[PDB]
């Protein structure tokens, strides 16, 4: 079937910018449609049949192209426009959608605030220990979080989770969680979370020694 | 006004099947063929197929021919989509969408979770230390979702409540944290209101050092 690669996958832009999103089909198609989506919503139609605007949709959106090359342009970027955007092909079966293009807010560097949390005794009694590192209110998202257990770099046994951009300041916050058995936890002393990020000239290390 | 309402969330076992519904309003049901689409985590939109409520005729995407049977009910104004041989890969939000030209009108989506896991309330554990951060670890629950508020809804600023992760155990886990002034520590109360509807588990957890 017919696939569309979008360009770019992810874009960081400021309010008032000119945004150009490319949709490259793999075989000849007649018309392209463009949808917009925001987390937890069904997508909205913006452009139908290559270049026609849907009712209510602002005239800062336009579409063009033919054959296998189609574009969407936002001439002046607005706060409502930060969302995902998909191109849609409805002229061959199966109907297919582009991979999407995520448009995010550009703003300035901000170093995270780092906090480490030892496992509670309540959890310890159950036989599993969780250690948690928090990176609060930073930009950009790119961040390195190295768990160190008595200086041994851990790899593969943590899980990360990242807030969406903050609607007010456009920062993120991140939690890395290390899991260990109670008995394994008791084998080591120094538990450390080491954070690398561009807003930090040097990496920041938060730690505790097992036993208060 | 032209609004499609789908049925609620589903939590199913591998091998089982489930029939989702989409009731239409605001137009004459038979004049428009009704489509179905799925959105799986790492939100890729894939078209499944449609039924024509008038003929009863159906068209399906190859990828979904083994998976989905789409039927319609002309009297009740609802379209159905049945998914069989459920497997963990079928975990997704499902929509119905109207078939006049491009999809203008969408239902609100139905989340479908396929898992060998069984309902379990979460354990809630404290996350404890100008400003300090604290929170609760909401661990070993199934299925989604969980809601966390602070001090019965009084605190909202500085609250981050992280998306859930899926552990190798087939059970979810998440932390919700908030920053607080450090002079308030031994004296100010901070409570986690954790709510896990699917297992009727409500716990209010106070957090202190």
């Amino acid at each position: 079937d017919i696939q569309m690669t979008q360009s770019p996958s992810t874009l960081s832009a400021s309010v008032g910018d000119r945004v150009t999103i490319t949709c490259s089909a793999s075989s000849s198609i007649s018309y392209m449609h463009w949808y917009q989506q925001k987390p937890g919503k069904a997508p909205k139609l913006l452009i139908y049949t290559t270049s026609n605007l849907a009712s209510g949709v602002p005239a800062r959106f336009s579409g063009s192209g033919s054959g296998t090359e189609f574009t969407l342009t936002i001439s002046s970027l607005q706060p409502d426009d930060f969302a995902t955007y998909y191109c849609h092909q409805r002229s061959t079966y199966p109907l297919t959608f582009g991979q999407g293009t995520k448009v995010e807010v550009k703003r300035t560097v901000a170093a995270p605030s780092v906090f480490i949390f030892p496992p509670s005794d309540e959890q310890l009694k159950s036989g599993t220990a969780s250690v948690v590192c928090l990176l609060n209110n930073f930009y950009p998202r790119e961040a390195k979080v190295q768990w160190k257990v008595d200086n041994a770099l851990q790899s593969g046994n943590s899980q990360e989770s990242v807030t969406e951009q903050d609607s007010k300041d456009s920062t993120y916050s991140l939690s890395s969680t290390l899991t260990l058995s109670k008995a394994d936890y008791e084998k080591h002393k120094v538990y450390a979370c080491e954070v690398t990020h561009q807003g930090l000239s040097s990496p920041v290390t938060k730690s505790f020694n097992r036993g208060e | 006004q032209v609004q499609l309402v789908q049925s609620g969330a589903e939590v199913k076992k591998p091998g089982s099947s489930v029939k989702v519904s989409c009731k239409a309003s605001g137009y004459t049901f038979t004049s428009y063929r009704m489509h179905w689409v799925r959105q799986a985590p790492g939100q890729g939109l894939e078209w499944i197929g449609y039924i024509n409520p008038s003929t009863g005729y159906t068209e399906y995407n190859q990828k979904f021919k083994d998976k989905a049977t789409i039927t319609a009910d002309e009297s009740t104004n609802t379209a159905y989509m049945e998914l069989s041989s459920l497997r963990s890969e079928d975990t997704a939000v499902y929509y119905c969408a109207r078939g006049g030209g491009v999809f203008d009108y969408w239902g609100q989506g139905t989340l479908v979770t396929v898992s060998s896991a069984s309902t379990k309330g979460p354990s809630v554990f404290p996350l404890a230390p100008g400003t300090a951060a604290l929170g609760c670890l909401v661990k070993d629950y199934f299925p989604e979702p969980v809601t966390v508020s602070w001090n019965s809804g009084a605190l909202t600023s500085g609250v981050h409540t992280f998306p859930a992760v899926l552990q190798s155990s087939g059970l979810y886990s998440l932390s919700s944290v908030v920053t607080v002034p450090s002079s308030s520590l031994g004296t100010q109360t901070y409570i986690c209101n954790v709510n896990h509807k699917p297992s009727n588990t409500k716990v209010d957890k106070k957090v202190e050092p």
